[PDB]
Formats: structure tokens, C-alpha cells, sequence
């Protein structure tokens, strides 16, 4: 999920914004 | 050279911004 | 996340591509 | 009528599929 791909891992713009709605 | 890594509190902060009127669901666990 | 976006909900080939990594 | 939700093992079945050789990370 969203930790580890941008917490863990660096995630790009588009990857956080995939985690919105 | 700024950290990169987006955790905890700055990780919410961040969704909250790019997300907008959108919103979002924050789910650490999984 | 990709349960609240494909399970719950219907998501494109792009929104699944984006968990990979 | 025909269901277009991916969920539980069709859902890393799914994973599996498109991410190929890059692989993913997935939980419950």
C-alpha cells in the first residue's frame, strides 16, 4: 500500500495520487 | 539534499494536498 | 487503495499498473 | 449480470499478471 510505496520506497506524483477518491 | 521518503504525518499531509476535493482513504496497514 | 479502487469499485489498467514495483 | 470487481486471490491474480517481472507488493 501507500507505505510501502511511498514511505518504504520513493513513489512518484502519479503513484501517491493513485491512493486518492 | 531533501529526504525523499514520504512517512507518518508528512505522508497524510501530502495525500491531503495532492488529493484535493477528490479526497482520499488513508489505510496504513495494507 | 487498490482494494477500495478495484474491488469495491471498477479500476483501469493504469490504476492497477501503479501498485506494481 | 457479469461482475468487473477484482477482489481477494483474483485481485493478486491480477497483480501477478500485469505487473510480470516487476512484481509488487500486496496485503490483505
Amino acid at each position: 500500500g501507500i507505505v510501502e510505496q511511498c514511505c518504504t520506497s520513493i513513489c512518484s506524483l502519479y503513484q501517491l495520487e493513485n491512493y486518492c477518491n | 539534499f531533501v529526504n525523499q521518503h514520504l512517512c507518518a504525518s508528512h505522508l497524510v499531509e501530502a495525500l491531503y494536498l495532492v488529493c484535493g476535493e477528490r479526497g482520499f482513504f488513508y489505510t496504513p496497514k495494507t
